[PDB]
RNA sequence: UGUGUGUCCG
């Protein structure tokens, strides 16, 4: 059929040197790109057709031949384009309209029911609620255009298949807009009357085409003209528009709960900055992104202007007010703007200046910077930017050099002291660092602020390597689904033959990573290792290193580095090498909040041979990578080197990057002056240089970060002050502790602090520019209360909100292999949880998933990508129309029992649910008990037991077995098995996908569930061990659609095409949701009958499936009740008696949890109004002998022996268990490796296995700011009524629950003092300690596996014994 | 007969021992004079400590020079050699001195290779850092007018002229820097962009008893459409704190002034 | 007469000859201690001269291939 | 009884005798190993302090030097490093900077 | 008489052969001086060659460095 | 006829 499948979201860069060709084949002009070869070029077979087209002569027949760059016309289309033409679709998605908004209103009753059943909701609750709702959502400004706008992605991405000839076209006439569409190809005509005008008479678009007579002369009498443009201009207006829809929806719902002061900004200053931006844009073209960028530094200067501001808080407003004045007024001279224009184009910063908003919004407004669109990229312009700050001149100091290098030396040598005992038997001539010799000889290590003048002494020490090159343990990082460079010889056939104007003489094979994986018969560890040290990377035909665009930013470009394979080996082995050898002794701090760090800690801490306080000051990491050079980086990379055995490995980039040509791999645009004869050795220009002396971006991170470390560590030396980093993305965040004397007051020790970190800074500078490597002290600025970081900003301890930037992303189409309905669902899902996680408001986020989550299951139901067109997925899988109710039904039930519900609204208080089968038989009863369709429970819950596999059950240990809640993760990994059985001559793979690898992966998984009881979470932490865990993480690496219905191999393999069975698999999907009454039997609904307890459904339930996996024995470890379902709350007054613990407590008493709140209020921004404003104090088995660096395989064996032996105590078979399964990893013996075993001792297995072991971080869903007012006391419950309850969950809940509780009423309001959880006396019960028993053994075979790349450990005891 | 020989054996043996007590009397006066010459040998450790300490010193500092330098160190004479034609630096590193290439740079003789300029101009560039002036902004006439005007509303008004005034004072009298200081912190207390400027005329010492400069306009067309309710006729005796901010001058013996 | 001046001159001999013993005794104990002395810091001196001797030998060594 | 007598007093006094003569070589070897020995040591003294402020002044020019980067210095390496494993030149063609 | 005459020259003869055996042990230990004697030259000879190499260190970095 | 126009390190 195709093998084509066009993206629903822009992911690529823009690029639109191609319309060059387009315009040149209509007899129109353009000029596009800067290669004049393009202007006289050859055009493609198609693209040329266009000239016998009849629909495109009949469009181009009363328009001038002169067109307009689409850059200067992307605001005036937003501004200008509303739904009310005729759209060749059939079904308008405005049509379905008032069906989602009642979806939309339902979840909101829902919701609010859900909280009225749990005890929170809210108080003086108003009757105009739903009103309001409607009101918002139906006088949304931007409602229309979305409908609108999906309807043309929906008419370009159906467009974009038919790769075939007898190409066809679409034409859309919106009233004043016209439309047509070919192939990837976008014209729209426009009338002349409303483009912004010069002072010359022309339009502002046309200044740097047309000189002044010749455009006159060329419009004459006409009115509407023509520009062109690709595919993606459209998806990305449809994505400006769908953010812009999301975010004024939320602003506007924001009011209604809390009409005095709300988070959000509003409704009405964003819409003006829309329009202040758009007119920029359209006055300026696309450099008025230049002037957009700077919304980000104004907000965070503004947002810092909300303090005390003793002297240096205004510098940075300052600083940013005249940098954009400078840059406003240096892109504006050649223009000719009239005075009013001139006056009206400050309005956007203007606005941005005099804004007057709390720090809470100016936090949210943050996250509005790429609501405008992206710029255009050109390569030459991004090629001249990347050549300089990469070939210039620099000048070092050879001391800090020293000084560094000796700094790195001792972090290290200090890391390996901390762990492991004691120094690592220093050889080499001892004498020689006098000093050093009585520290090693006393075992110990010099503190800190005596090491000044023994610095030079670890120059002169030697030791023997200190980590191993076998640690690798997860051999997916080799086969990732991406694409390299291609070989020298073939380096210029990744460009369109018509535009270079010859026909390469050399063609490459393929250009992916896992194609060319499979086919590397010599492929080990080792042989990568012996690759780099005979500097192999340095033969002629392996130095490519293509550049690429990267993706939507507000640069002019920013461009990133492929190599060929074997070179992308070695760096991804250097990475992991890296990644788990060194940089452990460099880590990344984080926490370094001041205000919310006990005392006593901070001070011992802040010590360095009494109040302590705090600065920080943020620099940049941006440009370090093309600033290093190999005069200061040789000898951190030979001591890299040194600590392991290899000889030229970590230098391989600084060896072969200056031998490569540099180019950027653009389709449409090769390199200038490229002929035929100059093949071998291309000439340099506008887009291409020889000498390229720096790093690239993404290569060698962690060396570098390390490097930075030591700087800073240096710094820390000079200057007796306590310094604390982080690094995140690309900046990097230091702290400097000062410590001050009792009576000093609080009013000079702000200015003092900062006063010490602009020295430390300055020294920082100072250290750094030595080293060759400018920092801005424009850019550079110092508070001591503000720290924003990644995803945290904390101003004076005190958490700021920041839930638009993932809740304006929520959309009905993205990609999820296939269209796949489930994921997109769990995508919206993911992000809703994502976005109330932060900020304090609920109802706009829900009510968002709710409008999305409809819209989405529509648009799939009748548009779908992977169906000819006029199909319907609802009508024939159920015979008759799908109903408003079936629908509302289907997304109800949650998704553990198989249907389609992801937004489950006790993720509002915690993020990891215990037991999600308890959780969701809770939400789906009382959904029931809402409606009057109660007796619908036992039909929807009883289902059909599904034919499943104990592979199955052990990869899925909480699941249930039915066929609605399995994903399509298995269709591919059978899609991957079975293209590895006819390909894969890798030679070492097919050792481990030998021929009866299924059968072994069968009897070890049914081996493994053979005990008595039966435990799922041990079995699947077990399995993951195993060879046939690696060659499970080995067969899932399909991530797109795009490869699955263009990779070479997958389709080679003759049998039914993929995209057959992808349509049987979405019908038979589709099929099994939305039917109901047919997938039911009346055995189980009859035995899950008068049972009125979750715990018990949930355990019947999880009986009944697996049968034909657990014959009669007993399942444990499996089943916990839902917080929700075993706490009550009572909220006390002040001043009365609990019922419950008074008068319904006689005879023994109720166990119960108490929560208090504090008075102190330490710090509150910028009121104590509001208790998330507001923060307060308080806090939220060895062995006998251990191994020197051991590697993964050995580690991986102790780890099982361990589990294997704590797990199985009351039987007396461990030698003949544990055998069989390290004959396989290992080359030690039993009774060797119990030695390394830690000596396990716990009890109760399961609760080691809940919490102990951490399946899950557990975490909160709420923000932090309340839960440091709360004080939550729990042993009160006396004997813990060891048991089912998770404490970590208890106290979550909890907090959580007296966050949601009084979130829009003030402090000075609230009338509760304390609360009581009682809890109830059936969901809780008592587990008994219990054991493993196994009557058999594993009696298999499992010494085949003889090969060294990830299983067997041939001569484990290589570094020695500690 | 016997008894002489005895006699002279006797005495033969007393000689020999006196002799031989007297040789091992000269060999321990040879000893102690052993001792004597190996005394002042063992006070050396105090100079030899120090001297292992400078020296291992000084091995480690210039052996890391040397290893980061590759085999292209391009000694002086070479480097000198080709600054003379082709004057681009030379391949492969080069080491100099501060005084030594400052002094080559200071004097417009020699012709110094440019971008070696540009590398010890963007090197030499940072050493004036202190706690101090790391982040202070360089304020001029036009930058601070620009910021004045960016705040207040509307255009045309006769606070824009109080603008335009007050830089001018400013740069005439050099104290632009506290003006600014005085005008952000008034803004940022609470103020109004026209309040702070009210405080700016009337607290900053400069801008005390100062008459209002006085410019000439041809005609009411340089009246704009937001002054002409602020002209009025000139009192005697002006002042800036009173309200001055302008005096307008016509040819025809015409002066106008402006009160907020 | 004689037999007793014979006498005397042998305990008179033997006298001197054990006292010059127990001088050479001495001296040789004495000359032991001075030896024991003076070994363990010569020898560290001989070994850090050695030392760093080699080192600087090394150094230069490195840099002859330079100019 | 006077025969014996003179033969053991004559080995006696030759035994005596030759101890002398040992004792005085020993002295002879003793003075001009002490002469041997305290030949050098003046020479040593001086020179040490000479070493001392040489290495003091090195270390202290180190810290007056500024170095400036080359664009021929990882070809050099990179070609060292090629010939000190299967020691040969690098194929063809030459590398960014040959010279 | 006679018998106190031959006893006093046995006792001469067993102390004149003990003189000779302290003699032959001096003899013995002596020769273990040249131990703590070679180490002199062997410093005065290495402090000469350290003398050399410095000279020769610091014209290189007279040659090396552009210096005034 | 347009080799999968593209979509890397973390
Ligand atoms: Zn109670």
């Amino acid at each position: 059929q195709h093998t084509q499948y066009p993206d629903a979201r822009l992911s690529s860069p823009i690029v639109l040197d191609q319309c060059d060709l387009v315009t040149r084949a209509c007899g129109l002009y353009s000029s596009y790109s800067l290669n004049p070869q393009l202007r006289n070029c050859k055009l493609p077979k198609h693209i040329y057709r266009l000239k016998y087209d009849v629909t495109v002569t009949k469009f181009l027949s009363d328009v001038p031949v002169a067109t307009l760059p689409i850059d200067f016309i992307v605001p005036i289309l937003l501004k200008a384009l509303s739904g009310n033409g005729f759209c060749p679709v059939e079904p308008r998605c405005q049509q379905f309209l008032d069906e989602i908004i009642k979806y939309t209103m339902q979840d909101a009753l829902f919701l609010k029911y859900y909280l009225k059943n749990v005890g929170a909701q809210e108080d003086c609750v108003d009757d105009h609620f739903q009103e309001k709702i409607l009101s918002s959502i139906q006088g949304n400004e931007f409602l229309h255009q979305m409908f609108f706008w999906y309807d043309l992605a929906i008419l370009t991405r159906r467009g974009r298949l038919n790769r075939g000839n007898s190409r066809s076209t679409w034409f859309v006439h919106d009233d004043l807009i016209d439309i047509l569409g070919y192939g990837d190809y976008v014209f729209w005509k426009i009338p002349i009357s409303l483009l912004p005008l010069n002072t010359q008479g022309i339009p502002h678009a046309a200044m740097d085409w047309y000189q002044t007579s010749v455009f006159k002369e060329a419009v004459q009498g006409h009115t509407h003209i023509v520009s062109v443009s690709t595919a993606d201009v459209l998806i990305m207006c449809k994505d400006l528009i769908t953010c812009r829809f999301n975010t004024t929806l939320i602003s506007k719902i924001a009011e209604v709960e809390d009409p005095v002061c709300s988070d959000y900004p509003n409704f009405k200053i964003v819409s003006m900055l829309y329009q202040s931006g758009d007119y920029l844009l359209s006055i300026l073209g696309s450099d008025g992104y230049k002037i957009i960028k700077f919304l980000e530094p104004l907000c965070l200067a503004k947002i810092q202007l909300c303090s005390k501001y003793t002297e240096r808080k205004g510098r940075f407003l300052t600083q940013m007010h005249l940098a954009v004045n400078h840059t406003l007024e240096e892109i504006t001279e050649i223009r000719a703007l009239k005075p009013s224009q001139a006056h009206k184009i400050r309005e956007f910063h203007r606005t941005l200046i005099r804004l007057e908003m709390t720090p809470q919004q100016l936090c949210e407004l943050f996250s509005i910077q790429k609501h405008w669109g992206h710029p255009v990229l050109h390569s030459e312009t991004a090629i001249q930017k990347v050549k300089k700050h990469a070939t210039v001149l620099k000048a070092l100091r050879p001391i800090v050099i020293f000084e560094t290098y000796c700094v790195f030396k001792y972090s290290i040598a200090k890391h390996y002291f901390d762990s492991q005992g004691s120094w690592y038997s220093v050889t080499s001539d001892r004498n020689l660092t006098p000093g050093l010799n009585s520290y090693i000889k006393r075992n110990q290590f010099p503190p800190l602020p005596m090491i000044k003048e023994l610095l030079w002494e670890f120059y002169h020490l030697d030791h023997p390597p200190l980590f191993s090159t076998k640690i690798i343990s997860d051999l997916s990082i080799f086969i990732k689904d991406r694409a390299t460079a291609v070989e020298r010889t073939c380096w210029d056939a990744v460009f369109e033959p018509n535009v270079l104007g010859y026909n390469p003489p050399h063609k490459f094979s393929t250009k992916r990573v896992p194609e060319q994986f499979l086919e590397q018969e010599n492929f080990s560890i080792e042989n990568v290792l012996s690759y780099a040290q005979k500097l192999e990377y340095l033969l002629p035909q392996y130095r490519n290193f293509s550049f690429s665009l990267k993706e939507k930013e507000l640069n002019v470009g920013r461009t990133f580095g492929k190599l060929p394979y074997p070179t992308r080996n070695v760096q991804t082995l250097c990475e992991a090498l890296l990644a788990d050898g060194l940089a452990k002794a460099f880590p990344s701090n984080m926490m370094v909040v001041t205000e919310r760090e006990q005392k006593e800690s901070l001070l011992h801490q802040a010590s360095w041979h009494a109040t302590v306080r705090g600065s920080s000051f943020v620099t940049d990491l941006e440009k370090y990578n093309l600033a290093f050079r190999y005069e200061f980086t040789a000898p951190f990379i030979e001591y890299c080197n040194r600590c392991y055995g290899v000889k030229n490995v970590f230098n391989w980039m600084h060896y072969t990057i200056p031998q490569c040509y540099m180019h950027v791999s653009d389709y449409y645009n090769p390199p200038h002056n490229l002929t035929l004869e100059n093949r071998n050795n291309p000439p340099e220009g506008p887009s291409s240089y020889r000498g390229h002396m720096g790093g690239i971006e993404g290569l060698q991170q962690k060396l570098w970060t390390s490097i930075s470390c030591a700087q800073i560590s240096l710094v820390e030396i000079k200057t007796g002050f306590k310094l604390r980093s982080a690094v995140m993305g690309d900046n990097q965040c230091i702290t400097v502790l000062s410590v001050f004397p009792l009576e000093t007051d609080a009013d000079e020790q702000e200015q003092s602090a900062e006063d010490n970190a602009a020295r430390v800074a300055a020294s920082l500078a100072k250290v750094t520019s030595a080293c060759g490597i400018f920092l801005k002290p424009d850019e550079t600025f110092v508070h001591s209360g503000f720290i924003y970081f990644g995803k945290k900003q904390y101003l004076n301890g005190v958490q700021l909100p920041q839930s638009l930037k993932t809740a304006t992303r929520m959309a009905p189409l993205s990609d999820a292999i296939f269209d796949d309905l489930q994921g997109t669902l769990a995508s919206i899902g993911t992000a809703f949880e994502r976005s109330i996680s932060e900020t304090r408001h609920i109802f706009p986020c829900r009510i968002t998933a709710a409008f999305h989550t409809f819209f989405s299951v529509r648009i799939l139901q009748y548009h779908h990508l992977g169906f000819n067109k006029g199909f319907d997925l609802g009508q024939l899988t159920l015979g008759k129309p799908l109903d408003f109710g079936t629908i509302s039904l289907a997304l109800a039930v949650p998704q553990v029992l198989g249907g389609l519900s992801f937004l489950n609204p006790e993720k509002c208080f915690y993020r990891n649910l215990g037991d999600p089968v308890t959780s969701g038989l809770f939400q789906l009863k009382t959904y029931l008990r809402m409606i009057e369709m109660d007796d619908l429970f036992l039909p929807l819950i009883a289902k059909n037991p599904g034919n499943c596999t104990a592979i199955d059950f052990v990869l899925n240990p909480s699941g249930l077995n039915v066929p609605g809640s399995q994903d399509l993760t298995s269709f591919l990994r059978q899609i991957v098995r079975r293209t590895i059985t006819l390909s894969a001559k890798n030679k070492l793979i097919n050792t481990l996908f030998h021929a009866s690898a299924d059968f072994e992966d069968e009897m070890v998984c049914k081996w493994l569930l053979s005990s008595t009881p039966v435990m799922s979470r041990f079995a699947a932490d077990i399995f993951s061990r195993t060879p046939s865990g690696k060659r499970l993480q080995i067969l899932g690496y399909l991530e797109g659609t795009r490869t699955l219905l263009a990779s070479k191999i997958i389709n080679n393999n003759t049998e039914t095409p993929v995209l057959d069975r992808l349509r049987k698999i979405t019908l038979q999907r589709w099929s099994l949701w939305f039917s109901y009454l047919d997938h039911c039997d009346n055995i189980l609904a009859e035995a899950l009958t008068q049972i009125t307890c979750t715990v018990d459904l949930a355990q019947i339930l999880r009986e009944y499936s697996w049968a034909h996996i657990l014959e009669g024995r007993p399942l444990i470890g499996a089943t916990l009740p839902c917080m929700i379902e075993q706490f009550k709350v009572v909220w006390l007054k002040p001043y009365e008696q609990c019922p419950q613990c008074s008068n319904a407590k006689q005879p023994g008493g109720k166990p119960f949890v108490s929560v208090a709140v504090k008075k102190h209020i330490v710090s509150a921004w910028p009121n104590a109004s509001r208790i998330s404003w507001t923060i307060g104090d308080g806090i939220p088995g060895q062995p006998a002998i251990k191994p020197k660096c051991p590697s993964a395989a050995l580690r991986e064996a102790i780890e099982l022996a361990s589990r294997l032996t704590w797990v199985t105590q009351g039987s007396s078979n461990s030698d003949l268990l544990i055998k069989p399964f390290l004959e396989a990893r290992v080359n030690l013996s039993v009774q060797e490796i119990l030695q390394m075993t830690p000596s396990h001792y716990s009890g109760n297995i399961v609760h080691r296995y809940n919490d102990q072991y951490s399946p899950h971080s557990f975490m909160a869903n709420r923000m932090s700011n309340s839960a440091t007012r709360l004080i939550v006391s729990t042993n009160t419950l006396g004997e813990f009524s060891d048991s089912n309850i998770i404490f970590q969950n208890v106290i979550n809940y909890a907090v959580a629950l007296f966050d949601i509780k009084f979130r829009n009423t003030e402090a000075t309001d609230i009338q509760y003092n304390r609360a009581h959880l009682h809890l109830t006396k059936c969901c809780t019960r008592e587990v008994p300690a219990q054991y493993l028993t196994y009557t058999s053994t594993l009696d298999l075979d499992l010494t085949r596996y003889r090969e060294n790349e990830l299983i067997y450990d041939n001569n484990p005891l290589k570094g020695g014994l500690n | 007969h016997s008894f002489e020989e005895v006699v002279q054996t006797l005495a033969s043996l007393a000689t020999v021992v006196q002799q031989q007590t007297i040789a091992s009397e000269s060999l321990e006066q040879r000893i102690t004079s052993l001792e004597n010459g190996l005394k002042p040998v063992y006070d050396m450790a105090k100079t030899i400590s120090s001297l292992n300490r400078v020296c291992a010193e000084m091995v480690a500092k210039y052996d890391l020079l040397v290893m980061t330098t590759g085999r292209a160190t391009a000694t002086a004479a070479a480097t000198e050699a080709y600054w003379a034609e082709h004057g681009q630096p030379p391949p492969g590193p080069s080491l100099y001195e501060e005084s030594a290439i400052r002094g080559k740079i200071e004097s417009r003789d020699e012709t110094v290779p440019q971008s070696v300029r540009e590398a010890f101009n963007n090197l030499d560039s940072t050493t004036s850092l202190t706690e101090e002036n790391f982040g202070k902004p360089d304020i001029s006439a036009k930058d601070l007018r620009n910021i004045m005007y960016d705040h207040l509303p509307g255009f045309g008004t006769a606070f824009h002229q109080l603008v335009q005034v007050i830089c001018k004072l400013g740069k005439d009298s050099n104290s632009l820097d506290i003006i600014h200081a005085e005008f952000q912190a008034s803004l940022a207390e609470g103020d109004s962009p026209q309040c702070a400027l009210i405080q700016i005329t009337k607290r900053v010492p400069i801008f005390q008893d100062a008459a209002p400069p006085v410019i000439h306009i041809r005609s009411r067309g340089d009246i704009p459409r937001a002054c002409q309710k602020s002209l009025r006729p000139v009192p005697p005796s002006p002042k800036i704190d009173r309200g001055w901010v302008c005096v307008f001058q016509l040819q025809d013996g015409k002066t106008l002034g402006l009160k907020i | 007469n004689h037999s007793f001046e014979e006498v005397v001159q042998t305990l008179a001999s033997l006298a001197t000859v054990v006292q010059q013993q127990t001088i050479a005794s001495e001296s040789l104990e004495q000359r032991i201690t001075s030896l024991e002395n003076g070994l363990k810091p010569v020898y560290d001196m001989a070994k850090t001269i050695s030392s760093l001797n080699r080192v600087c030998a090394e150094m230069v060594a490195k840099y002859d291939l330079l100019v | 009884h006077s025969f014996e007598e003179v033969v053991q007093t004559l080995a006696s006094l030759a035994t005596v005798v030759q101890q002398q003569t040992i004792a005085s070589e020993s002295l002879e070897q003793r003075i001009t190993s002490l002469e041997n020995g305290l030949k050098p040591v003046y020479d040593m003294a001086k020179t040490i302090s000479s070493l001392n402020r040489v290495c003091a002044e090195m270390v202290a020019k180190y810290d007056l030097l500024v170095m400036t980067t080359g664009r021929a210095t990882a070809t050099a390496a990179a070609t060292e490093a090629y010939w000190a494993e299967h020691g040969q030149p690098p194929p063809g063609p030459s590398l960014y900077e040959e010279s």
